[PDB]
C-alpha cells in the first residue's frame, strides 16, 4: 500500500494538488445520441482524461494484461442476446444490469481515485447515477419482474451513498427517431432488433426522473443533436459556471483521504454488489462457480498475485 | 498462589536466581516444535495473500522461525525457572514442619489385609 | 433463601408430614415469585390485573409443585419405613412432575417432568446422604 | 511486459530485505551470545567446569 | 494482574495517599493516628490470613 | 453509626432506584446519576472531613470533575439521539432488538 | 418455472471404452499399470508373504513352550522326591499373618 | 423412491405420542428387558448362595 | 532428482528409530541393577545391553 | 513407538508434494511399507508387556489393534480413489491428510501408557472422521449424521474426563503400570456408583450400546468408503480398547453394576439383528450388523472372565475385517448401480462371477463359519456367558440363528434370482476393487491358521 | 529375528524397572504438593497464599502538631 | 426426482386424497391411506395384504421375479411378501381345519 | 476521524488501562475506568449511524451506573477501613457492590443485556476491541479483591453467564451477536475458577483474547457481517474458509486444539477441592456453544452455499487488507496445546 | 417403534427441543433499556434481600 | 449421482432474521 493514514499524516494533502480544473464532468444522452465523441472532444479542450463508457470486459481491461476474458469468466451475459431476446427465460437481461452496474460503479471508483490523486479532471459517459434509466427502461416494457427491480434499489441504495457526484452533468437531446436512424446508419445487425418503444421510455426516464433528480446536486447542460457538434461552446457554456450546489463545496482534506481510502480499496468498492439475495437471474450454483473458479485461476498470469506468476516471467519470487 | 514469593522482587522476567538453572538446550524439542509453528505461520502468511507457498518469501520465514524460537526460548527459560520455585518451595515448607507429614509405617503383604471378592 | 432450606433439612425425613410439606411450599413459592418477578419485569404486561394474574399464577404453580412434592415424599418415606433412600424423592419428584403436567394442561410435559424432576430430586438427596458440594469451598 | 499495469511487487523491497535480513541474523548471534554466557553462567554457579 | 510498575521502577505515585498516617501537610495529624499506626507494624510481612486472625 | 451517613445512603439508594426505573425520558435519568454523584460527594466528604484526613481532602474535587466530565458526555450522546427522532424519549432505542 | 444457473449432472464415464486394458485405477494407462504394480509387489508379496513368514517364524511367543519344558522339568522333579505334584497354596501359609479373631 | 423414503425417513414426522404408541413402546421397549433381568438375577442368586455353601458341584471346573 | 520424495518416508524411519535407542539411554538407571537379572559382568563388557 | 510415528507424520510431505498423477501410487506404497513395519511389535512376553519409554507401551491387547489399523489405512487409499477422481487435487490432498492424520491419531491412541493422554488423542479421532464425514458425504443427511455422532461422542465422555482427573487426584498418577500396581478396591457407594458411570458411558456410547447407537446406522451410511472402513474397523474396537483398560479400576462394584447394561446388549443384540431381516438398505444392514457383534463384545467385556476377553479380542479383530470387507463389496455395488437399496441391483452372479465368490466368502465369515477367527471369537464369549448363566446359552443360540438369516439373505437378493433387466451398466470386474478384496480376506483366512497372536494379553 | 529386531528381554525388565520408578516418584511428589497446597491455603504461615498487606514504610514518625497522636 | 414426489404427513380434505392418489399412480377411490393412529405411516397406500405368489404367473411383469411393474406402487411390506418368504396363498382345506389337526 | 485524534484517542484507552492496572489507590482505579469509558466512546461512534449512537448510550449508561456502584463500595470501604489501598476489602457490603459493578462492566448474566446489543451497533474493529481490550482491567481488579470475594455470588454469576450464553448463541445469524453470547460464556468459565486458581484465569483470559483477535481479524479480512457473507467466502477465498473452520473448532474446546487447553485445565483446578457437579455442568453446557460454533462451520467451509454472477467480478483483485498478525495468531490459537505447562510462566 | 421413534425420542430429541425452547425464550428481547434496568434493580433487591450476599 | 450441496432454500433457512 503506497498510500494510507502514514501518507496523510506526513502531509499528503489531497487539497494541495485539486485545481480548477479538477472537475468530474459526465456526459449523457440516448443509446445513439452521439454523446461519444462529445465527450472525447471535451477531453481535447481542458485536458481531462477520458474514460470510455464501461461495458462488460471493463474490469478485464483494468487488470492482469488488458485482455478482455472469455465470457464465461466476466458477466456471463451477452448484449447481443438481450438485444435479440429481451425477454429470455434464462434472465440475461437483469443479470447483463447488474454486471453493467457493477463495471460503472468499478468505473467511478477509478475516476474518483485518479482524480483524488492526480489532481487532474475526469470525462465520463453514463455513470452510476444514470444507470437505472437503462433498468426501469427494461421494466416498463415487461423485460424482467419485479424483484429484480428490488435487487438492484437494494444494492444501489447501500453502494451509491459513499461517493460524490459529478460536478457537471451534460445531457444531449436526441429524438427516437432520429436515433433508429443513426441505428439503421450504423449497421450492427443486432442492433435494428431494438423497439422504439424502449427508447421512448429510454427518454421519458432520462427527463421525468434523472435531470429533476440532480439539477440540484449538480450543474446540468442540456443540448440538442446540433450544439453538440460545436465543443468550443460547451466548454465555454462549462468554464463560465459558478459551483455553489451540491456536496462537492463542503469536502476538507479528512474527507477526501476516507474517500480516496475508499476506492483504492477495489474489493470494498464491490463488497455490496453480491449481497446474499438469491434471486434466479443472479444466483450461480455451487458447482458451477466451482467449476468455472477452478477454471478462472488455471488462466496464465491469474493463479497468484501480480508479481507472483512465474508463467509469465516473474523473477525474484523467493525474495518478494 | 506464588503471589507472595514474587512480591519482594517485582516485575522481573528472570531474576538472579535463575542464573543458577541450567538452560535449556538448544536442541530442545520444545525449541524445535515452537520453530515448527512459526514455520506454519509463514507458511500460511504465504497462503492467505494469494503467493506460492513455499517458493516465495524465504526471507519473511526466516524471520518468522528465529522471531519463534527467540520468544519461545526466553518463554522455556522462564517456565522452568518457575517450575523450579514450586520444587524449592515445597521441598522447604516439608522440611520446616515435621509434625504435619509423619511418616507411615510401610506395612508388607504378609500383615495386611484385603477382601477378596470372587468373579464367577 | 438458606433459612427456607435450613428449616426443611432440620426436619428428619418420615416424621411430620405437615412440617415438611408447609417448608417445601414456602420454598417453591419463593422460586414462583423470583420467576414471576423476573417474568413480569423482562416482558410487561399489558395491564396491571393481568401482571398479578400472570403472578398468582406462576406462585400457585410453584407451591402446588412444592406441596405436592413433599407431602408424597414424606408419605412414602413413612409407608416405605427407610428414611435415608433416594427412591422415596425420585417418587415425589414424579409426583411434582405430574403436578406439573397438570399445571401446564398436556401430557408430555407431564411425563418428562416425572421423569427429569425424579431424576434432579434422587440427586439432591445422594447428595445429602453422601455430602456432595455444589459451592465448594476453596481448600486447595 | 505483460501486466498493462505495473504491480505494487513487481520489483523486491531491497531496502525491507535488508532489514529482515539482517534483524535474523541480530536475533540469531543474540540468541548464541545469550545461550553461551547462561551456560557458562550455570557452570560458574554450580561448580562443574 | 497488578503489575507493579511503581515499586519496579523506584517512582512514588499514589503511596502517599492510600493510608492515612503518612506525611502529611504541616504534620498535621488524624484523629486515628495511633491506632492504624498499630495495626500497620502489626499486618506488616504477614500475609493477610495471618493478619485477620 | 451516626443518623447523617443513615440518610446519604438512603439518598443514594432513593436515586439509584430512580435511575434504573426509567420512565419516558433520558434527561430525568441522566439527571437521577448525577443526583447519584452529589450523594457520592457529600458521603466522602463527610467521612473524610470527620476523620481529620488531611491530604484526602484533595479527592471529592476530583470525584466531582471526572463525573462532571462524564456528565457532558452523556449530553451529547442525548443530543445526538434528539438529532435522530427529535425527542429524547427511550422507547427510540430499540434497533437493536433484531 | 424459471430457476438458478445450474450445470446439468455428467454422465457416468466408463474405464473400460477409452482403455480396454484398464486395470481401474487411473486413466492413464502407464500409471494405471505402474499402480496395479506397485500394490500387487508390496501388498502380495511383501507384507503378506513376508509377514506370514515372520508370523510363523516367532521366537517363542509369550514364552508358551518354554513353560511346557519347565513343566517338564518340574514333575520330573516332583515325582523324583515323592513330593506332592501340586500344592493347594500358592505361598507358604508360615509366612502369613492371620489376623486374630 | 417412494418406498424407501416411506420406509425410512418419513416415519418419525408422521409419529405423534399417544396413548397406543406409549403404551406399545413401553410394553415392547422395557418389558423384555425387566424379564430377563429378573430371570438372570434369580438365576445368578441362586448359583451364588449354592456355590458359597459348598453344594454345586465344581470339581474339575479350572476354566471359566 | 526426479524421485528424491521416495526418501523422505524411509529414512524418516531410521532417523525416528535411532531416537528410540536414546531413549535407551536415559532409561539405563536400573542395567545389571535387577534381582532377577543382576551378574557380575564379563570380562570386555562394559554394559549388559545398550 | 518414535519408528512409527515419524514416519506416518512424514506421509504428510510425501503427499503434498508429490505430482498431480501419482499422489495415490507414493501414498500407497509407503503405507504398506509401514504396514510391513508395524510387524515388530509381536516382541510380547509371558509375563511383561513392551515398555519403550515413559509416554508410550504395547502390551499383547493394543498390538493387533495397531497392526489392524496400519494395514487398513492402504487399503483405504486404494478405495478411496475412484470417487475422488475428477475431485479437484488440493482437495484429493486434504483428504489424504485427514486420512493420515486419522491413523497417526489412531496408532498413538493405542500405546498412551498414561490415561489422560489416551483420552487426549481418543477426541482428536474425532475431528478427521467428521470433516471426512460432512465434507465427501454424499447426500443432504451427512451434515445430521455428523452433528449425531459429535454430540453423543462428547455428550457420553466428558464426565469420563472429569473422572479421569479425578482419579489423578485421588490416586495420585495415571499411569498404566502405576495403576496396575497401586489399584485399591471401590467400596459401595452412590458417589462409586456415578464413578462406575462416567468411567463407562463414553465407550457405551462409542462401543455402541444398544439405546445409544442410534448415530450408528447415520455415519455408516452417509458416509464414504474410507470414512465407512474406520467407522466400523478401529473407531468401535478403539472404544473396546478403552472400556478393557478402564474396567482394572472398577472393582468389585462391577459384579453388581454391570447388570443392567448386559441385558442392554443381551436383548439388544436380538431386536437389531432382527432389524437386518427387514432392512431395505444394504449399508444400514452392515451396520446393524456391527451394532449386534459389539454389543456380543459388551456382554464379554462385562462379565470380566479371561475366555471373554480373549474372545473379545478375536472377535474385535475378526469383525473389523469382515465389516470392512462388506462396507467395499457394498460400495463397489453403489458405484456400478448408483443406488444404495438392496432390492434394486439383484442376480450378479449370472454377471460377475468373481465378485460373487468375494461376496459368498466375505457372508460366510459373517455368520461365523468355522475355523475362523470370528467363530473363535463368538465361541469363546458362549462359553464364558455360558459360565456366567445358562438361560443365556438361549438368547446366543437364537443369535446363531438370525445372524446367518440375513447373511445369506444379504448373499441372496444380491447376487441370486433373475437380473434386472433395465440395468445394463454392469461393468466387468476391475482388478483394484478384486486386489482391494483380496487384501481384506487373505489375512482372515491365515489368521485362522495361527491364531494365537490375537488371542489378547492373558492368552 | 531375535538378534535382529527384537529387544532381549533382560532389557526391556530393567527398562520398565526404571519406568516405574519415575512414575512413583512422580506420583508421591504430587499427593505431596497437594498436601503442602492445602496446608499453606490453611494457616498461611509459608511463602504460598501471601496476599498483600500494608507496608509499613509509609508511616511518619516524625512529631506532629498535637501531641496526642 | 422432486420435493413433492416424496411421501407425505397424512390427508384429511379431499383435494389433499386427490393429489395423494395422483401421486401414488393410483384411482382416488382405490386408495386408502393407513389409520392416522400416529404410527409413522403418513399418506403411503394401504394395499390388499396379498402376497407375490398371488399375482399372476403368466402376465408379463417388468420385474418377471417380483412378479411387479414398472411405477406400481409397492406394498409396505414387500420385502416381506416376495416369493421367497412368507406367503398367504389359498389352501385346499381350512386353516382352522389344519391348526385343529395338527394340534390334535 | 483524523488518524493522529484517532491514534491519541488509543493510546487514551491504552493508558487508562495501564492506569487501572498498576495503581495502589481505588480513586485512581476510579479515574482509569472513566478514562476508559470516555476514550472509547468516539470509537463506537466511528461511522455516524443511528444504531451506533443508541449503542454508544446504552454502554454509556451501563458504565456510568456500574462506575457509580463501585465509587459507592469504595467510600463504604473507605468508612469502614481508613485506607485506599487496593487490596481485600473490609467490609461484605462493599465487597457485593464491587462485584455487582465489575460484573456488569464485564457484561456478566443477568447483566449481560447490553453485550449482545451493543456489538451488534458498533463495526468490528471497536467490537473488537471491546470484547478485547476492555476485559483486562476488570478482571485485574477482579485479581486484587478475591480475599474477599463472596464464592455464592461468584460461582452464581459464573453459571448464569455460561447457561445464558450457550442459550443465547444457539438462536443467532448475526455474527456480531454470536460472538457476544460466545464472550460471556467464557467469562462465565474464566470467573468459575477465579477463587480456586487465579493463573488458570489469567491463561483463560489470553487464549481467549487470541481466539476472538483471530476471528474478528478473519471477519475484518473477509467484510463479513452475517453468516450468509461468510458462506459466500467459499468462492471468493477458500483459505480464509479453511482458517475460520480451524479457528471455530479450537474456539468450541474441541481436542487437540488449543481451546480444550484453558477449560480442562479449570477442572483439574475444580476436582482439587472436591467439586464435581459444577465443572460437569459447566462442561455440559459448553457443549451449545459447540453446537453453533458448529453450524457456524457447516455453513461456511463443509459445505457450499450459492454463490451471484458478479462474485466473478471480485476474482480479478488481490485483497489490499492490513491483515496484522493474523497468521501468528491463526497458528497460535490452535497448536499451542503440547506447550501446556508454559501457563506456569503466569504463576 | 423402537429404533425410528421412541430411542429417536428421549435420548436426542427431547434434549434438542428443550434448548431451542430456552434459546426462544432467552432471545425474547425487544431492545428496550428500560426493562433491562428493571430486571437490574430486581437482581440487586433479590441478591441483598432473599440470597443474602452481602452478609 | 454428484455430491448434494445447499440449494436456495437451505441458505434461505440458514440467513433469516434468527434461527
Amino acid at each position: 500500500l503506497q498510500y494510507g493514514p502514514l501518507a496523510y499524516i506526513l502531509g499528503e494533502k489531497t487539497t494541495k494538488k485539486m485545481t480548477e480544473n479538477s472537475k468530474l464532468i459526465t456526459v449523457d444522452g440516448n443509446i445513439c445520441s452521439g454523446k461519444s465523441k462529445l465527450a472525447k472532444e471535451v477531453a481535447e479542450k481542458l485536458g481531462l482524461k477520458h474514460f470510455p463508457e464501461a461495458g462488460i470486459h471493463y474490469a478485464d481491461s483494468t487488470t492482469g494484461d488488458g485482455k478482455p476474458l472469455p465470457v464465461r469468466f466476466s458477466g456471463n451475459c451477452s448484449l447481443e442476446k438481450f438485444y435479440d431476446d429481451p425477454k429470455s427465460n434464462d434472465g440475461n437481461s437483469y443479470r447483463l444490469q447488474a454486471w453493467l452496474y457493477a463495471s460503472r460503479l468499478l468505473q467511478y471508483a477509478d475516476a474518483l481515485e485518479h482524480l483524488l490523486s492526480t489532481g487532474q479532471g475526469v470525462v465520463l459517459e453514463r455513470s452510476i447515477y444514470s444507470d437505472f434509466v437503462f433498468l426501469e427502461a427494461m421494466y416498463r416494457q415487461g423485460f424482467i419482474r419485479k424483484q429484480c427491480v428490488d435487487h438492484y434499489n437494494q444494492v444501489k441504495k447501500v453502494t451509491v451513498c459513499e461517493y460524490l457526484p459529478p460536478h457537471v452533468v451534460i445531457y444531449v437531446d436526441v429524438p427516437v427517431s432520429e436515433v433508429q436512424s443513426r441505428i439503421q446508419k450504423k449497421g450492427n445487425p443486432h442492433e435494428m432488433k431494438i423497439t422504439s418503444a424502449y427508447l421512448q421510455d429510454i427518454e421519458n426516464v432520462y427527463k421525468g426522473t434523472f435531470l429533476p433528480e440532480m439539477s440540484e446536486k449538480c450543474e446540468v447542460l442540456q443540448y440538442s443533436a446540433w450544439e453538440a457538434e460545436d465543443a468550443e461552446k460547451v466548454v465555454e457554456d462549462i468554464q463560465y459556471l459558478k459551483y455553489d450546489k451540491g456536496p462537492w463545496l463542503d469536502q476538507d482534506d479528512r474527507k477526501l483521504h476516507n474517500l480516496r481510502m475508499l476506492v483504492q480499496d477495489k474489493l470494498e468498492v464491490l463488497n455490496y454488489t453480491s449481497i446474499p439475495v438469491f434471486l434466479p437471474e443472479v444466483t450461480i450454483g455451487a458447482h458451477q462457480s466451482d467449476r468455472v473458479f477452478q477454471e478462472f485461476t488455471e488462466l496464465p498470469g491469474r493463479k497468484y498475485r501480480a508479481g507472483y506468476n512465474e508463467d509469465v516471467g516473474d523473477k525474484w519470487i523467493w525474495l518478494k | 498462589m506464588m503471589t507472595g514469593r514474587q512480591a519482594r522482587a517485582p516485575l522481573q522476567f528472570l531474576p538472579d536466581e535463575a542464573r543458577s538453572l541450567p538452560p535449556p538446550k538448544l536442541t530442545d524439542p520444545r525449541l524445535a516444535y515452537i520453530g515448527f509453528l512459526g514455520y506454519c505461520s509463514g507458511l500460511i502468511d504465504n497462503a492467505i495473500r494469494r503467493r506460492p507457498v513455499l517458493s516465495a518469501g524465504l526471507h519473511r520465514q526466516f524471520l518468522y522461525i528465529t522471531s519463534f524460537v527467540f520468544v519461545g526460548y526466553y518463554l522455556l527459560k522462564r517456565q522452568d525457572y518457575m517450575y523450579a520455585v514450586r520444587d524449592h518451595d515445597m521441598f522447604s515448607y516439608i522440611k520446616s514442619h515435621p509434625e504435619d507429614f509423619p511418616e507411615k509405617d510401610k506395612k508388607t503383604y504378609r500383615e495386611v489385609f484385603e477382601e477378596f471378592h470372587p468373579v464367577r | 433463601a438458606k433459612t427456607l432450606l435450613h428449616q426443611y433439612w432440620d426436619i428428619p425425613e418420615g416424621t411430620e408430614c405437615h412440617r415438611k410439606t408447609y417448608a417445601a411450599t414456602s420454598i417453591g413459592g419463593a422460586s414462583g415469585l423470583v420467576v414471576s418477578a423476573y417474568s413480569v419485569a423482562l416482558k410487561t404486561p399489558t395491564s396491571f390485573l393481568e401482571g398479578v394474574a400472570r403472578t398468582g399464577r406462576y406462585t400457585f404453580t410453584a407451591a402446588a409443585i412444592g406441596a405436592i412434592f413433599g407431602l408424597t415424599s414424606c408419605i412414602s418415606a413413612q409407608v416405605r419405613e427407610k428414611p435415608d433412600d433416594p427412591l422415596n424423592y425420585l417418587i415425589g419428584g414424579c409426583a411434582g412432575g405430574l403436578t406439573l403436567g397438570a399445571r401446564t394442561r398436556s401430557y408430555g410435559i407431564g411425563a418428562a417432568a416425572c421423569a427429569y424432576m425424579g431424576l434432579t430430586a434422587a440427586l439432591v438427596k445422594m447428595g445429602q446422604l453422601e455430602g456432595w458440594k455444589v459451592f465448594a469451598e476453596p481448600k486447595v | 511486459k505483460f501486466y498493462i499495469q505495473e504491480p505494487p511487487h513487481g520489483s523486491p523491497n531491497w531496502l525491507k530485505v535488508g532489514l529482515t535480513l539482517g534483524t535474523s541474523a541480530f536475533l540469531w548471534i543474540y540468541l548464541i551470545k545469550q545461550h553461551n554466557e547462561d551456560v557458562l553462567e550455570y557452570k560458574r554457579r554450580n561448580g562443574l567446569e | 494482574p497488578f503489575f507493579d510498575v511503581q515499586k519496579k521502577l523506584g517512582v512514588d505515585l499514589d503511596h502517599w495517599m492510600t493510608i492515612q498516617s503518612a506525611e502529611q501537610p504541616h504534620r498535621i495529624p488524624a484523629r486515628c493516628h495511633a491506632f492504624e499506626k498499630e495495626w500497620i507494624e502489626c499486618a506488616h510481612g504477614i500475609g493477610s490470613i495471618r493478619a485477620e486472625k | 453509626m451516626s443518623l447523617v451517613y443513615m440518610n446519604i445512603m438512603m439518598a443514594f439508594t432513593v436515586s439509584l432506584t430512580g435511575l434504573l426505573m426509567y420512565r419516558s425520558h433520558l434527561m430525568s435519568s441522566l439527571l437521577c446519576l448525577e443526583g447519584m454523584m452529589l450523594s457520592l460527594f457529600i458521603l466522602a466528604t463527610l467521612m473524610i472531613l470527620n476523620s481529620h484526613f488531611t491530604l484526602a481532602s484533595m479527592m471529592p474535587i476530583i470525584l466531582l470533575v471526572f463525573a462532571a466530565c462524564e456528565a457532558a458526555l452523556g449530553l451529547s450522546l442525548l443530543v445526538m439521539v434528539s438529532n435522530t427522532y427529535g425527542t429524547d424519549y427511550v422507547q427510540n432505542l430499540n434497533l437493536l432488538q433484531c | 418455472t424459471l430457476r438458478w444457473q445450474e450445470d446439468p449432472e455428467p454422465e457416468d464415464e466408463n474405464l473400460y471404452e477409452k482403455n480396454p486394458d484398464s486395470h481401474g485405477y487411473d486413466k492413464d494407462p502407464a500409471v494405471d499399470v505402474w499402480n496395479m504394480r506397485v500394490v500387487f509387489f508390496f501388498g502380495f508379496s511383501i507384507v503378506l508373504v513376508l509377514g506370514s513368514t515372520f508370523v510363523a517364524y516367532l521366537p517363542d511367543y509369550r514364552m508358551q513352550e518354554w513353560a511346557r519344558r519347565e513343566a517338564e522339568r518340574l514333575v520330573k522333579y516332583r515325582e523324583a522326591h515323592g513330593l506332592p505334584l501340586m500344592e493347594s497354596n500358592c505361598f507358604d501359609p508360615s509366612k502369613i499373618q492371620l489376623p486374630e479373631d | 423412491i417412494r418406498w424407501t423414503c416411506a420406509r425410512s425417513a418419513n416415519v418419525y414426522p408422521n409419529f405423534r405420542p399417544n396413548t397406543k404408541t406409549s403404551l406399545l413402546g413401553a410394553l415392547f421397549g422395557i418389558g423384555p428387558l425387566i424379564f430377563w433381568y429378573y430371570v438372570f438375577k434369580t438365576d445368578r442368586d441362586r448359583k451364588e448362595k449354592l456355590i458359597q455353601e459348598g453344594k454345586l458341584d465344581r470339581t474339575f471346573n479350572i476354566s471359566y | 532428482r526426479d524421485h528424491w520424495i521416495h526418501v523422505l518416508v524411509p529414512v524418516g524411519f531410521v532417523f525416528g528409530y535411532y531416537l528410540d535407542r536414546k531413549n535407551d539411554e536415559k532409561l539405563a538407571a536400573f542395567r545389571n541393577k535387577s534381582l532377577l537379572y543382576k551378574r557380575e559382568l564379563k570380562p570386555q563388557e562394559e554394559v549388559t545391553w545398550k | 513407538m518414535l519408528k512409527y510415528i515419524i514416519p506416518t507424520m512424514m506421509l504428510m510431505p510425501l503427499t503434498w508434494l508429490s505430482k498431480n498423477s501419482m499422489i495415490w501410487i507414493n501414498t500407497t506404497l509407503h503405507s504398506l511399507l509401514i504396514s510391513l513395519t508395524s510387524l515388530l511389535l509381536l516382541n510380547q512376553f509371558g509375563d511383561n508387556s513392551l515398555n519403550f519409554s515413559l509416554t508410550f507401551f504395547s502390551d499383547s491387547l493394543s498390538t493387533p489393534l495397531l497392526i489392524l489399523t496400519m494395514w487398513l489405512l492402504p487399503l483405504m487409499l486404494m478405495a478411496s480413489q475412484h470417487h475422488l477422481s475428477k475431485e479437484n487435487l488440493a482437495r484429493k490432498k486434504l483428504f489424504i491428510s485427514m486420512l493420515i492424520l486419522l491413523q497417526l491419531f489412531l496408532i498413538m491412541t493405542f500405546t498412551a501408557t498414561e490415561l489422560i493422554f489416551f483420552y487426549i488423542m481418543f477426541e482428536a479421532t474425532l475431528v478427521p472422521t467428521l470433516i471426512i464425514i460432512t465434507r465427501w458425504g454424499n447426500q443432504t443427511e451427512r451434515l445430521n449424521a455428523g452433528l449425531y455422532f459429535l454430540f453423543y461422542t462428547l455428550a457420553g465422555s466428558l464426565p469420563l474426563l472429569v473422572a479421569l482427573i479425578y482419579i489423578q487426584n485421588t490416586m495420585g498418577s495415571l499411569n498404566f503400570l502405576i495403576l496396575q500396581y497401586w489399584v485399591q478396591p471401590m467400596p459401595n457407594s452412590w458417589s462409586n456408583t456415578f464413578m462406575w458411570l462416567a468411567c463407562m458411558m463414553a465407550f457405551m456410547v462409542k462401543m455402541p450400546l444398544y439405546g445409544l447407537h442410534l448415530w450408528l446406522p447415520k455415519a455408516h451410511v452417509e458416509a464414504p468408503i474410507a470414512g465407512s472402513m474406520v467407522l466400523a474397523a478401529i473407531l468401535l474396537k478403539l472404544g473396546g480398547y478403552g472400556m478393557m483398560r478402564i474396567t482394572l479400576l472398577l472393582n468389585p462394584i462391577t459384579d453388581f453394576m454391570a447388570y443392567p447394561f448386559i441385558m442392554l446388549s443381551l436383548w439388544g443384540m436380538i431386536m437389531t439383528s432382527s432389524i437386518c431381516l427387514r432392512q431395505t438398505d444394504l449399508k444400514s444392514l452392515i451396520a446393524y450388523s456391527s451394532v449386534s457383534h459389539m454389543a456380543l463384545v459388551i456382554v464379554a467385556i462385562l462379565i470380566q472372565t479371561p475366555w471373554s476377553y480373549m474372545g473379545a479380542t478375536a472377535l474385535m479383530i475378526a469383525h473389523g475385517l469382515t465389516s470392512s470387507m462388506l462396507f467395499c463389496l457394498a460400495n463397489s455395488n453403489y458405484e456400478r448401480v448408483h443406488s444404495r437399496t438392496m432390492i434394486l441391483a439383484r442376480g450378479l452372479q449370472t454377471l460377475l462371477p468373481l465378485m460373487a465368490a468375494w461376496w459368498l466368502l466375505a457372508s460366510l465369515t459373517n455368520l461365523a463359519l468355522p475355523p475362523s477367527i470370528n467363530l473363535i471369537g463368538e465361541l469363546f464369549v458362549v462359553m464364558s456367558t455360558f459360565s456366567w448363566s445358562n438361560i443365556t446359552i438361549i438368547l446366543m443360540g437364537l443369535n446363531m440363528v438370525i445372524t446367518a438369516l440375513y447373511s445369506l439373505y444379504m448373499l441372496i437378493t444380491t447376487q441370486r434370482g433373475k437380473h434386472t433387466h433395465h440395468i445394463n451398466n454392469i461393468l466387468p470386474s476391475f482388478t483394484r476393487e478384486n486386489a482391494l478384496m483380496s487384501l481384506h480376506m487373505l489375512p482372515l483366512l491365515l489368521l485362522s491358521l495361527n491364531p494365537k497372536i490375537i488371542l489378547g494379553p492373558l492368552y | 529375528i531375535a538378534r535382529t529386531f527384537f529387544d532381549a528381554p533382560e532389557k526391556n525388565y530393567e527398562r520398565t524397572m526404571a519406568i516405574l520408578q519415575i512414575e512413583s516418584e512422580k506420583a508421591e511428589l504430587r499427593l505431596k504438593e497437594l498436601e503442602v497446597r492445602r496446608l499453606m491455603r490453611a494457616k498461611g504461615d509459608g511463602p504460598w497464599f501471601q496476599y498483600p498487606t500494608i507496608d509499613k514504610a509509609l508511616i511518619d514518625h516524625s512529631p506532629k502538631a498535637t501531641p496526642d497522636n | 426426482i422432486t420435493k413433492d414426489m416424496l411421501p407425505g404427513p397424512y390427508p384429511k380434505t379431499p383435494e389433499e386424497r386427490a393429489a395423494a392418489a395422483k401421486k401414488y399412480n393410483m384411482r382416488v377411490e382405490d386408495y386408502e391411506p393407513y389409520p392416522d393412529d400416529g404410527m409413522g405411516y403418513g399418506d403411503y397406500p394401504k394395499l390388499p395384504d396379498r402376497s407375490q405368489q398371488e399375482r399372476d404367473p403368466w402376465y408379463d411383469w417388468d420385474h418377471p421375479d417380483l412378479r411387479l411393474n414398472w411405477g406400481e406402487p409397492m406394498h409396505w411390506d414387500l420385502d416381506m411378501y416376495i416369493r421367497n418368504r412368507v406367503d398367504t396363498s389359498p389352501t385346499p382345506v381350512n386353516w382352522n381345519l389344519m391348526c385343529k389337526h395338527l394340534f390334535g | 476521524m483524523n488518524p493522529i485524534i484517532l491514534i491519541i484517542i488509543l493510546m487514551t484507552v491504552m493508558l487508562g488501562t495501564i492506569i487501572v492496572m498498576i495503581s495502589t489507590h481505588w480513586l485512581l482505579i476510579w479515574i482509569g475506568f472513566e478514562m476508559n469509558m470516555l476514550a472509547i466512546i468516539p470509537i463506537m461512534m466511528k461511522k455516524h449511524n443511528p444504531r451506533a449512537t443508541e449503542a454508544s448510550t446504552k454502554y454509556f449508561l451501563t458504565q456510568s451506573t456500574a462506575s457509580m456502584l463501585l465509587m459507592m463500595a469504595i467510600i463504604i470501604n473507605l468508612m469502614f477501613s481508613g485506607q485506599w489501598t487496593v487490596m481485600k476489602l473490609f467490609n461484605p457490603m462493599a465487597s457485593m457492590l464491587m462485584t455487582m459493578a465489575l460484573a456488569m462492566k464485564l457484561g456478566m448474566a443477568p447483566f449481560h443485556f447490553w453485550v449482545p446489543e451493543v456489538t451488534q451497533g458498533i463495526p468490528l474493529s471497536s467490537g473488537l476491541i471491546l470484547l478485547t481490550w476492555q476485559k483486562l482491567a476488570p478482571m485485574s481488579v477482579l485479581y486484587q479483591i478475591l480475599p474477599s470475594i463472596n464464592l455464592d455470588l461468584i460461582l452464581t454469576l459464573s453459571i448464569l453467564s455460561i447457561t445464558i450464553g450457550g442459550w443465547g448463541g444457539l438462536n443467532q445469524t448475526q455474527l456480531r451477536k454470536i460472538m457476544a453470547y460466545s464472550s460471556i460464556a467464557h467469562m462465565g468459565w474464566m470467573t468459575a475458577v477465579l477463587l480456586y486458581n487465579p493463573t488458570m484465569t489469567l491463561l483463560n483470559l489470553i487464549i481467549y483474547i487470541i481466539m476472538t483477535s483471530t476471528m474478528f481479524t478473519l471477519f475484518m479480512a473477509n467484510s463479513t457481517t452475517t453468516t450468509l457473507s461468510l458462506s459466500h467466502t467459499w468462492n471468493k477465498a477458500p483459505i480464509m474458509t479453511i482458517l475460520v473452520l480451524i479457528t471455530l473448532l479450537s474456539m468450541g474446546g474441541l481436542p487437540p486444539l488449543s481451546g480444550f487447553m484453558p477449560k480442562w485445565m479449570i477442572i483439574q483446578e475444580m476436582t482439587k477441592n472436591d467439586s464435581i457437579i459444577l465443572p460437569t455442568l459447566m462442561a455440559i453446557t459448553a457443549l451449545l456453544n459447540l453446537y453453533f460454533y458448529m453450524r457456524l462451520t457447516y455453513s461456511t467451509a463443509l459445505t457450499m452455499f450459492p454463490s451471484t454472477n458478479n462474485m466473478k467480478m471480485k476474482w480479478q483483485f488481490p485483497t489490499t487488507k492490513r491483515m496484522t498478525l493474523l497468521p501468528t495468531m491463526t497458528v497460535l490459537s490452535t497448536m499451542l496445546l503440547p506447550l501446556t505447562p508454559i501457563l506456569s510462566i503466569l504463576e | 417403534l423402537l429404533d425410528l421413534i421412541w430411542l429417536e425420542t428421549i435420548l436426542p430429541k427431547t434434549i434438542s427441543l428443550a434448548q431451542m425452547k430456552m434459546s426462544t425464550t432467552i432471545t425474547s428481547q425487544k431492545g428496550l433499556i428500560k426493562l433491562y434496568f428493571l430486571s437490574f434493580l430486581i437482581t440487586i433487591l433479590i441478591s441483598t434481600t432473599l440470597l443474602n450476599f452481602h452478609e | 449421482a454428484r455430491q448434494w450441496q445447499p440449494d436456495v432454500e437451505w441458505a434461505e433457512q440458514y440467513g433469516g432474521a434468527v434461527m
